[PDB]
DNA sequence: TCAGCGAGA
RNA sequence: AUCGAGAGG
DNA sequence: TCTCGCTGACCTCTCGAT
């Protein structure tokens, strides 16, 4: 009778409304509470505000027969990582709304919005001490997706931080020798002093000796009274140069991240109390204002318009002068009007950042200018770049109907008035924005697939032995080291020991953890490159080990036994996309190489041809362009296209004429198959080249040292171009295009796959700006490389080629051995995230994520049996978790008796 | 009709051929969609019925029949009820009104949606659909559009878009011939418009018409280029033509990304009404078309002169000219009066007329909730300072002045409707008597004789409103917990047949006594005039009045058609006011939105020069970050409005003569680089100008078309009209210390809304309850009363953090387990707290479902 | 520049530049249109409960040469007015009154005339009336059916 | 809807 | 309970 | 090698009709 169709008995077993996923995967729970969020200024981040209304009825078994004694977990609706749920000690407070830490706000993801969270009461004395051993806010200082600080000053902390640090000319006080940063409050207080007096006082200021002692260091420094009165909070141990500057977002990030290293953790939660208190209290004293005056419209746009649209007028030659194609004419008018925008916002920053002139003791100086818009934008509390050149410069191009960006430019801003017609344009920009988050909220939530592939690692022993590891090396594709080498070592495990430039002297030995003081002990050798203990050479079986996988980002020092690193690294993997596509709206919908340093032009895997001038034009498909300076090798790796022709210009060519983000991720993390890459088998030395009648051109290649030759069979038509590439390595490119990463591992190896798929999926991240540790991606992908074809098995038990766990073939080949058999030859597998995790051996997780009819198909026709060891069996069968606290117990039920 | 139309236009036009020959040889756009309103989908559901009814009638009249076949018996009304019923009530594009402001009305009675029967799907839908196509250009709006799944598939109507005989939205063109813009309307659809060329309504125009420009933007074939004045053919009518009603409510909207103008458009449809309206002292102009239009705001149909005012009821006298010569000659206007609505606000309709005051056609005479003297006021304006104080507005929030709480500013009227419904049962245990048993003294007192509680009584939670037992378990209606309130009305329900008790009687008959006293008072109110102009058919008269009063009890006692099986309904209306607090969510119009997290002291709040403290405290990072700078100008646009109001109501306060009020009224109105509007204070009349100068002390309230608003030299100078500053900073001073802020504050008035997003309706915590059958879990609702959904993302955030025993306890312990649950109420009751999980209840129904597919799964023991 | 009594009270001032020459329309327009058409009388059978009629108006029994037709239908005054419908919980509509007839013609003699034509006037359901503001009172709440946008009849070729 | 996936032809 | 229509995050 | 089915695509609240 109703119009959809009747649920059958699958129906409730399956999908997203199944039992697994609605009933046994996440369940409602008692002793829960929801309202709306408020600001709390005042409490510490041990503490939230607690309605009294709650407390009677979460805490009325509790009241028959106790606030501070049982702490809370707060949680907000999304919780795309472990941060999204903390324990706080609840004070009780008059109202309905809840009181949020404004520091924990980040790493919620809170605002106080109309934005809701949820309440949840431990009720067993064990839930109570893990949620203060582990659930509390202030154990939870550093992201677990990388070692950077969490809790971080923001918005209004961050203006009274930069209102205080900043200096001016000719202010009030200046001059002015103190005492100390007491008599500099005082003056402040007094009104005698202003807060950007440059004057000169005593600090006294102690460092770390050997031993660790701390020892005094008095000496007048050159600095302001905000700076000086700021050094009170300041614990000891930290140098006077981390508050004698401006301080931005990155800077209050920079000094947080080193009170945490030099002190630890109650010194740097008492820190942050300090600081958020200094930042509140001084941005309602400095009583910042935004108006419409502090938005300067430059002149110098009125003439970059002008010079646009005679660009693009030229460029667009009455369609009568030829090349007009669409392809052509819509990317040069791209390019034009996006050159024409970085000069207005260029323009409108330069004459915000020097708009002051500010007159000194007979002096007409320059200064940097007190602008409410500029102090919010260098502050770095809110308001990025792009927004404020929307402001004051121009909007610049929108977002088209389709993916690609509109040809009209709206060629004005918002201060100004916008015409109907520009505004008309930047809709669209605001529904693609809008659908961002409305509709590619769910690719991002890849995230379920990570976990799943994932979820059943768990750090199980203290170390290996092994001395497999990877090569560290730093990224220089944009003309800077944009990751150091510091940045990929940094709390990870050495496998070979570190040697210094020359022989026989060794900087770090092997084994070692590379913490702050080993990287700056590298550092302090010109140069540098570690081979560093991983994940996917990692010789546990069942597990990872914690010298393989390095340092617990989130604690700081090494990663215990029992932590589910699988669901970190899926969760530290997976919300980047979901963040960064939700604030998609934020925004609004909106040829040649020069070297920093001249030199000789140097040159990598380059094949040329000699033009008909002088030039010499390149022939080869990939080309890398590194110069040479008078010293040295220049620091850069830059791309030079087929067609490309060679503050020095050392490169020239034309983009637009050859002579995704999310979706990028997810393919790599897919396995997918390019069509292209055609690279060679097995190392030989002498290629054939034999004449065949086929059309298909054949090459066969013949080992110099080997009797055996191997014979391939190469099309024309799809590999137009074929080289050599003889023996370099088994896997040398044979035909130009992208490479698969199936073959890439089967023919270069484990490591040479992980790396590829960690620069893959890293390029992507960092072109957005994310920062993800590279040990996530890495047990990713040791979750991809779990099975094996046991091809010439011998004398084990596999039968011809068939996929096999590779832990199960690796026991039975160390056995055999014992025993004296060969052991069987395997080959591994590449497997997609989704097919690894449902080919998984336990079929209750397998029909958990996906293909729930088939994998119960599979498992009942098979008479399969699960012994319920991962962490999805042991939630459905509503066990403790075969890691954190519940790891020894599980331990203890392997053992048995 | 359209379809034929359509098929030969397509074809340039044996049928499935000519298909053929054309294909061998965009959906989206408008030409290929047309609109189906109200009207078109009841005539094909009466189609359907009807059709049904001819199945039925062919049914009935194959066997034939002589002279015994007639029209009655052959039809039966009963399919058609049931089909148009049907439709009216369960159809998905039969939507309950939103009621919250007569915005909301007008814009959900303006709404298109793509989906519903025979249309697209939300989850089917592509990014085609759902974005903006150059033909939504005046047709659909495209800043208003849904937030979540339905964006792009639901839209609002544009404010001068029509719909033309075949269906086809169509907008109006001023029509420009040789040049020169004439004053001719044409009506243009999309694939007609997509021939012409069109200019632009920012064009500037000489006195004759002509275009100032010797080049004019304009546009062609769904692109817009530069064009000359010979080639133009048409011209846009409005610069408000493309915005939507909602959206053209913003002002300053040009200076706003159409994101934030989205969020502010749809958050002026969550604004509730207050105690008192407030005007929006920055405004467009479209308020008086919302309220007048909205239907909220009696609207004078004939002119006359008001004879009778009253809180509850107006009379006018009608002109000599505008009476029928039958007509006696009064209008009678009965007012709404604290109603419940559809999201429980108050409808609530106030007189603003005087006895004796002149009327003519289409004057307003009562207000309206979200009215103020016939302008929509969906807010308060408030003095808003742009500064970070403390972190109590730190992100995004919102701090208030404590003097915003005492004044009652947004406090708002919520009315809940309860109902008692008495069923009939076999052997009579069902009670609905006064007298119950084990009932307090107080509460049998509370309550009437006749079992119903008191009109004007305060209730408070655990409170029985209407007595009933039943078994006898005591089955009187009583407010639910926590709400508290007033008895407004109540209404009693019985049916013509159904018994009706003596004390029920006795209750019934007062309201059917009081309706009737009502309905007596009306007719003889329009009854004397005509009986005195028979003193100047007397028993004719009388006899007429008799029959209506008669009539009128009829209707009154008629009794109402109860659904089978209940005997009596009896509803309770509970007014209560609710007042802002730490939790409520504040907005304006410019997408700006925030919470209130502390109400602060007077004497706390930054303060002027002249010691008045501000309204309310906005962090001002939340201005460049997002790109609403409307709302700044909005902020000093009305600083320069209040500030003039102020120095009228400083003319006010000492004894002034009406020449200097006139001549500064004057040049208030005058002012502007050049304003379309000349307002004459010589023609108005001194009574006139006194009552205009008093509307205007507490501001002067301005208007600022869409892309056609007031531009900064102008917001300057009427600052400097009003003796301020021309930056809109002023110094301000800290309340706490006295201590002067180091840099200016902008301070202005900013028309402030309050959503319906309330931190009471919102605050719930469960301990224990209900549980469902299928599943031992807890309900998933507030009203329902349960527990929170630990969804799976958050069993990740566990097992990232190790948590495993918090993990297992609220996996096993806090549902499935009722064992578990049982023994863990036990433990933590007596302060020695111990579990034991077990298995979860719903693995066991995941067993027995898998079973019952022919699988069998079982537990291995070992 | 105010002329109401209404805005005579209180003249906001207008910042406006353009001119305006098209006062806004009725904002409700479309709904009052739409069920005028199809409540009021049509001459023809193009739109509203005429045109409905003679879809299916004609049921009789297959070549029996006797018909049901009908003459023209009426609304009939509504029972209860917006506001008590509104108070009573019920639904505000019109009874429908509509004179049908029927026509009997000779038994296998088509040639003939007919024997008897029978017209009479019958009650057909109630059909919910819309208020001045464009909505309907549905049980007692007050409802409000949106337009749809849907794909114009006729043909279109894309890919 | 829109993809991607292997397995029949 | 389910479905439809909305809304907030 | 290429069609061809089969598979896939967080939390909360309000209302009414079945
Ligand atoms: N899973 C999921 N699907 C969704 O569709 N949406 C989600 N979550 N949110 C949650 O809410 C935050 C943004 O909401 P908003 O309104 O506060 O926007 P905003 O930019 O952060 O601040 P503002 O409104 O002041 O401009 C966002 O992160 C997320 O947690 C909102 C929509
Ligand atoms: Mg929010
Ligand atoms: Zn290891």
């Amino acid at each position: 009778s109703n119009k959809r169709p009747l649920k059958s008995l699958a129906d409730m077993i399956k999908g997203k409304q199944g039992r697994f996923r609605q009933n046994l995967l996440g369940k409602r729970v008692d002793y829960s509470g929801r309202s709306v969020i408020t600001v709390g200024p005042y409490l510490r981040l041990h503490q939230c505000g607690l309605p009294k209304k709650m407390a009677l009825e979460l805490f009325k078994p509790f009241i028959y027969g106790v606030i501070r004694e049982h702490p809370v977990l707060l949680n907000r609706a999304p919780t795309l990582h472990r941060l999204g749920i903390q324990a706080f000690e609840p004070v009780l407070i008059e109202g309905k709304a809840i009181q949020l830490h404004p520091l924990v706000c980040a790493a919620y993801n809170a605002d106080f919005d109309g934005d809701q969270m949820a309440v949840h009461v431990p009720l067993t004395l064990e839930a109570q001490l893990e949620a203060r051993a582990l659930m509390m806010s202030t154990n939870n200082i550093l992201s677990p997706a990388n070692g950077e600080p969490i809790i971080v000053p923001s918005q209004d902390v961050v203006l009274g931080l930069y209102y205080m640090t900043r200096d001016c000319v000719n202010a009030k006080g200046e001059g002015m020798v103190l005492t100390g940063p007491k008599e500099a409050e005082r003056l402040y207080r007094s009104g005698l002093a202003s807060l950007h007096a440059r004057v000169k006082v005593r600090i006294t200021e102690y460092e770390k000796d050997a031993n660790g002692e701390l020892v005094a260091k008095t000496s007048l420094k050159d600095t302001t009274v905000g700076r000086a009165i700021l050094w009170m909070i300041v614990p000891k141990g930290l140098p006077y140069s981390i508050v004698n500057q401006a301080l931005g977002k990155k800077a209050i990030s920079k000094m947080l991240n080193t009170c945490y290293r030099i002190l630890g953790l109650k010194p740097t939660v008492i820190f942050a109390d300090q600081i958020m208190y200094t930042g509140f209290a001084y941005a309602a004293r400095s009583g910042a204002s935004v108006g419409i005056d502090d938005m300067v419209i430059p002149e110098k746009k009125h003439e970059i318009i002008s010079e646009a649209e005679a660009e693009v007028a030229e460029i667009q030659e009455q369609f009568q002068s030829g090349l007009v194609t669409a392809g052509e004419r819509y990317n040069k008018v791209i390019d034009i009007w996006a050159a024409a925008n970085d000069r207005v916002s260029k323009a409108m920053m330069d004459n915000l950042q020097t708009e002051t002139v500010i007159n000194r003791d007979g002096q007409e100086e320059k200064q940097v200018s007190f602008n409410s818009i500029y102090m919010m934008a260098d502050s770095g509390a809110r308001g990025s770049a792009a927004q404020i050149r929307q402001l004051a410069g121009m909007r610049g191009l929108m977002a088209k109907p389709d993916g690609s960006i509109i040809e009209t430019p709206i060629t004005a801003n918002f201060r100004e008035g916008l015409n109907v017609l520009q505004y008309f344009i930047s809709t669209h920009g605001a529904r693609k924005g809008l659908a961002d988050t409305a509709l590619k909220t769910a690719n991002s939530g890849l995230t379920r697939r990570l976990v799943d592939v994932a979820q059943d690692l768990v750090v199980t022993e203290d170390d290996c032995g092994t001395h497999e590891g990877i090569m560290m090396t730093p990224v220089i594709e944009g003309g800077d080291v944009k990751e150091p080498l510091r940045d990929r070592v940094l709390g990870r495990v050495t496998a070979e020991d570190v040697l210094k430039p020359g022989t026989a002297d060794i900087l770090v030995p092997r084994n070692t953890l590379l913490h702050e003081q080993w990287c700056d002990l590298l550092e302090e050798n010109s140069v540098d490159a570690v081979k560093v203990r991983s994940v996917v050479s990692c010789d546990t079986d069942f597990g990872v080990c914690a010298h393989c996988y390095g340092r617990d980002l989130a604690r700081g020092h090494i990663i215990n036994k029992g932590e589910a690193i699988g669901v970190i690294a899926a969760q530290s993997i997976g919300e980047p996309g979901t963040q960064l596509t939700m604030r998609t709206f934020h925004i609004g919908g909106a040829s040649s190489i020069q070297v920093k340093n001249k030199g000789s032009i140097k040159l990598s895997n380059v094949k040329s041809v000699v033009n008909s001038s002088g030039k010499l034009v390149i022939t080869s498909r990939n080309t890398e362009l590194k110069l040479i300076d008078e010293f040295g090798r220049t620091k850069e790796s830059y791309k030079v296209p087929y067609g490309a022709v060679l503050g020095e210009t050392v490169a020239n060519w034309d983009p637009h004429t050859m002579p995704g983000g999310l979706p990028r991720v997810a393919d790599l993390f897919e396995a997918r198959r390019p069509k292209e890459p055609a690279i060679l088998a097995e190392i030989s030395g002498i290629v054939s080249f034999g004449k065949e009648t086929k059309g298909k051109r054949r090459l066969v290649i013949t080992p110099v040292d080997g009797s055996d030759p191997y014979e391939e069979m190469i099309p024309k038509w799809r590999q137009l171009n074929v080289f050599e590439g003889e023996r370099v390595e088994r896997g040398d490119v044979i035909s130009d295009g992208p490479e698969a990463p199936h073959d890439i591992l089967r023919l270069r190896g484990v490591h040479a796959v992980t790396r590829y798929i960690v620069n893959e999926v890293q390029d992507v991240y960092r072109l957005q700006g994310v920062k993800i540790n590279d040990k996530h991606i890495e047990v990713i992908v040791r979750q991809m490389l779990r099975k094996a074809t046991i091809v010439n098995a011998g004398s084990s038990d596999f039968l011809e080629g068939e996929q096999v766990e590779y832990s199960r073939v690796k026991i039975a080949n160390r056995e055999l051995e014992a025993n004296g058999k060969v052991g069987a030859t395997y080959s591994r597998d590449l497997l997609g995230i989704t097919k690894a995790s449902l080919a998984t051996e336990s079929f209750i997780s397998a029909a958990s994520f996906q293909e729930t009819t088939r994998v119960l198909t599979e498992a009942a026709v098979a008479g399969k049996r699960d012994e319920l060891r991962g962490l999805k069996e042991n939630v459905i069968v509503g066990r403790l978790i075969p890691a954190g606290t519940g790891y020894a117990y599980h331990q203890d039920r392997m053992r048995r008796r | 009709a359209v379809g034929r139309m359509k098929f030969n236009r397509s074809l340039l036009r044996d049928d499935i051929i000519d298909v053929m020959k054309k294909l061998i040889d965009d959906i989206d756009h408008l030409g290929n969609r047309r609109i189906r309103s109200v009207g078109e989908m009841a005539e094909n559901q009466f189609r359907v019925g009807l059709v049904r009814v001819e199945r039925a009638v062919k049914e009935r009249l194959s066997l034939g029949d002589l002279d015994t076949l007639m029209p009655q018996d052959m039809i039966n009304a009963k399919p058609i009820s049931a089909a148009v019923k049907e439709f009216f009530g369960s159809s998905q594009l039969s939507q309950f009104m939103d009621q919250n402001n007569p915005l909301s009305e007008i814009t959900h009675k303006r709404r298109i949606s793509a989906l519903g029967p025979g249309g697209l799907t939300r989850e089917r839908a592509g990014f085609e659909v759902r974005d903006v196509h150059p033909t939504h250009y005046g047709r659909v709006c495209p800043i208003e559009t849904p937030e979540g799944p339905n964006i792009g598939l639901i839209n609002s109507l544009s404010v001068y878009a029509q719909t033309n005989e075949y269906g086809f939205l169509e907008t109006p063109y001023r029509k420009v011939t040789d040049g020169v813009v004439t004053d001719e309307i044409h009506y243009l659809s999309a694939i007609e418009e997509g021939n012409y060329v069109i200019a632009q309504a920012n064009s500037n125009l000489d006195e004759e018409g002509h275009f100032v420009e010797d080049l004019v933007t304009c546009r062609s074939k769904g692109e817009s280029s530069l064009f000359s004045r010979d080639q133009v053919d048409y011209m846009d009518v409005s610069t408000q033509q493309v915005v939507s009603v909602g959206a053209s409510l913003i002002p300053f909207l040009e200076h706003d990304d159409a994101n934030r103008a989205l969020m502010g458009a749809n958050m002026q449809r969550q604004a509730v009404p207050t105690l008192r309206a407030d005007k929006p002292l920055v405004g467009t102009g479209m308020e008086r078309a919302v309220a007048v239009d909205s239907g909220v705001t009696a609207v004078a149909k004939r002119g006359g002169v008001v004879q009778y005012v009253d809180a509850s009821r107006i009379v006018i006298k009608v002109n000599e000219d505008e009476m029928y010569p039958g007509e006696a000659g009064i209008d009678i206007y009965n007012l709404t009066k604290y109603t419940r609505s559809n999201q429980n606000t108050c409808i609530n309709q106030m007189p603003c007329v005087s006895l004796g005051e002149p009327v003519e056609r289409g004057d307003v005479l009562a207000d309206g909730p979200s009215t103020d003297l016939g302008e929509l006021a969906l807010g308060q304006n408030m003095r808003v300072a742009f500064m970070p104080w403390n972190g109590y507005n730190f992100e995004d929030s919102i701090l208030v002045s404590e003097r915003v709480v005492q004044e009652d500013r947004f406090t708002t009227i919520h009315i809940q409707e309860l109902a008692c419904v008495s069923r009939d049962t076999k052997l009579g245990p069902e009670e609905i008597t006064a007298d119950i048993p084990n009932v307090g003294e107080a509460a049998l007192s509370k309550l009437d004789e006749s079992g119903i509680v008191y009109i004007g009584a305060e209730v408070t939670g655990g409170d029985i409103l209407v007595g009933k037992v039943t078994p006898v378990k005591d089955s009187s209606l009583r407010v639910p917990n926590g709400v508290s309130g007033t008895v407004i009305d109540v209404q009693v329900f019985t049916r013509d047949g159904v018994e009706k008790d003596k004390r029920a009687l006795e209750i019934e008959e007062m309201q059917l006594k009081q309706a009737k006293k009502d309905l007596s008072e009306e007719l003889q109110i329009l009854e004397a005039g005509l009986f005195s102009r028979i003193r100047a058919q007397y028993d004719e008269l009388k006899h007429e009045f008799e029959k209506k009063l008669e009539a009128k009890r009829r209707k009154i006692t008629q009794g109402d058609d109860l659904a089978p099986g209940v005997l009596k309904i009896v509803k309770v209306y509970l007014a209560v006011k609710r007042r802002i607090q730490p939790g409520d969510k504040m907005a304006g119009r410019h997408g700006n939105k925030g919470v209130i997290s502390k109400i602060n002291p007077i004497e706390d709040m930054p303060y002027d020069e002249n010691g008045t403290p501000v309204d309310i405290v906005l962090n001002p990072l939340g201005v460049p970050s997002r790109m609403n700078i409307g709302q700044i100008l909005e902020t000093h646009l009305g600083m320069a409005a209040k500030g003039i109001g102020d120095k009228i109501n400083a003319m006010l306060k000492q004894q002034q003569e009406v020449a200097k009020l006139r001549e500064f009224i004057q040049r208030a109105y005058d002012l502007g680089a050049d304003v379309r509007q000349k307002v004459d204070l010589s023609t108005f009349s001194d009574e006139e100008v006194m009552r205009l100068a008093e509307n205007l002390r507490k501001g002067m309230p301005i208007a600022t078309p869409v892309f056609d608003g007031a531009k900064e030299a102008e917001i300057k100078e009427l600052l400097k009209l009003g003796d301020l500053p021309t930056s809109g900073q002023i110094r301000l001073y800290d309340g706490r210390t006295g201590e002067q802020f180091e840099r200016p504050v902008t301070v202005g008035y900013m028309y402030m809304l309050k959503l319906n997003h309330l931190v009471d309706d919102k605050m719930h915590a469960r301990s224990t309850g209900s549980y469902s059958l299928v599943t031992q879990q807890p309900l998933g609702g507030k009203a329902q009363f349960g527990g929170q959904r630990f969804g799976e993302m958050e069993v990740w955030a566990l097992e990232a953090y190790g948590a495993a025993y918090t993990l297992q306890e609220m996996l096993t312990v806090k549902s499935d387990d009722v064992n578990g649950r049982t023994k863990m109420y036990k433990n933590i009751v007596d302060g020695n707290h111990q579990m034991e999980p077990g298995m979860p209840e719903s693995f066991n129904v995941l067993l027995k479902e898998i079973r019952s597919l022919g699988i069998n799964i079982e537990l291995e023991d070992e | 520049m105010v002329y109401s009594y209404t805005e005579k009270k209180r003249i906001r001032k207008d910042f406006g530049k353009r001119p305006q020459v098209l006062d806004v329309p009725y904002l409700l327009s479309i709904q009052l249109d739409s069920f005028q058409k199809f409540i009021e009388q049509d001459p023809e059978g193009q739109y509203g409960l005429e045109a409905a009629f003679r879809s299916v108006f004609p049921i009789q029994s297959y070549s029996g040469n006797s018909e049901l037709q009908y003459v023209s239908y009426r609304l009939g005054e509504p029972v209860f007015d917006v506001q008590e419908c509104q108070i009573r919980g019920v639904t505000y509509s019109a009874p429908l009154r509509v004179k049908l007839r029927l026509v009997i013609y000779e038994r296998e003699a088509p040639e003939g005339t007919v024997k008897d034509i029978k017209e009479q006037e019958v009650y057909m359901g109630e059909i919910p009336l819309m208020t001045d503001n464009g909505t309907f009172v549905i049980n007692g709440t007050e409802r409000v059916i949106v337009s749809q946008l849907h794909r114009s009849p006729g043909v279109f070729f894309d890919s």
